[PDB]
């Protein structure tokens, strides 16, 4: 009974293409970039993947920043927590707030 | 249906790395526009041919 | 941003309507398997690496360069001392060789 306004584009000749990339495959892209880039670091992006624990990246990347290693290694647990709570905030954020 | 990739697994640990031990020296060619053809049109000529 | 993997140089050339970059990149080619500590307890010291890192080809523990493996002997000039053996997570007992002892020996 009520016409629909993607129904009235279609009979005047208007029509949306669909994606060539589904969004299944592009969480399969995102999906490869996070798990390369957690068990390699940087070294997925200049070739073959050399895996590394996380605590021995996050002090490359401190050592990066221009921080000596021991402060991560002194507290890592804390900075952990500190990341944990991070990612919560996020979560939180993005489900209370819609703008 | 397209092929995304060939599916790879880091054998991650945490007590485990892998260090290269050789290298290889890699030229690559990337192609980049600059400038194209500057055309100039005879507005009056072109409407209406004199 | 120029070329994949570890830049070097670049060339120009021109082209009709373009310019055509040649990258010269490093690209890490053959791997190895290693196991590694984040530091080592030394005398209730903690000794982490000034620059490289800690491998173990099965027996010994020696101090590479993270792009290349290029084994070294731990000593203190290439370590430095931070802290006591109580805080760092996954730390392991090895030995750290100092060059003064064969000097204060003679
Ligand atoms: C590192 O890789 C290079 C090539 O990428 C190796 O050089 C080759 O070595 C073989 C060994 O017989 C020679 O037959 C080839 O002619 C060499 N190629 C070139 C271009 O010189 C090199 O041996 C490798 N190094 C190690 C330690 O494995
Ligand atoms: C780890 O590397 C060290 C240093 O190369 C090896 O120690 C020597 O290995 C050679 C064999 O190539 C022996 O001839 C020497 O007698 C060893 N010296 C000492 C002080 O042990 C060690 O064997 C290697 N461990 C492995 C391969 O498991
Ligand atoms: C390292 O060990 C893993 C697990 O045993 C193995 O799959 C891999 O081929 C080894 N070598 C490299 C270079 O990762
Ligand atoms: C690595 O993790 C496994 C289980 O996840 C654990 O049993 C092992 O003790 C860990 N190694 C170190 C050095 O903490
Ligand atoms: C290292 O040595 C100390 C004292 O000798 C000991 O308490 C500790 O358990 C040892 N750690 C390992 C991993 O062997």
């Amino acid at each position: 009974a009520a016409r629909d306004l993607i129904c009235a584009q279609k009979f005047n000749g208007l029509t949306v293409l669909p994606p060539l990339l589904t969004d299944e495959m592009i969480a399969q892209y995102t999906s490869a970039l996070l798990a390369g880039t957690i068990t390699s670091g940087w070294t997925f992006g200049a070739g073959a993947a050399l895996q590394i624990p996380f605590a021995m990246q996050m002090a490359y990347r401190f050592n990066g920043i221009g921080v000596t290693q021991n402060v991560l290694y002194e507290n890592q647990k804390l900075i952990a927590n500190q990341f944990n709570s991070a990612i919560g905030k996020i979560q939180d954020s993005l489900s209370s707030t819609a703008s | 249906t397209m092929s995304l990739g060939a599916e790879n697994s880091v054998a991650y640990s945490n007590n485990s790395i892998a260090i290269p031990t050789n290298f290889t020296i890699s030229v690559t060619t990337e192609i980049l526009p600059v400038s194209m053809t500057k055309t100039s049109v005879d507005c009056t000529m072109y409407i209406c041919g004199d | 941003f120029c070329g994949k993997g570890y830049h070097l140089m670049s060339f120009p050339q021109s082209a009709p309507h373009g310019v055509v970059f040649l990258h010269v990149t490093y690209v890490p080619a053959q791997e190895k398997n290693f196991t590694t500590a984040p530091a080592i307890c030394h005398d209730g010291k903690a000794h982490f690496p000034r620059e490289g890192v800690f491998v173990s080809n099965g027996t010994h523990w020696f101090v590479t360069q993270r792009n290349f493996y290029e084994p070294q002997i731990i000593t203190t000039d290439n370590t430095f001392v931070s802290g006591n053996c109580d805080v760092v997570i996954g730390i392991v007992n090895n030995t750290v060789y100092d060059p003064l002892q064969p000097e204060l020996d003679s």
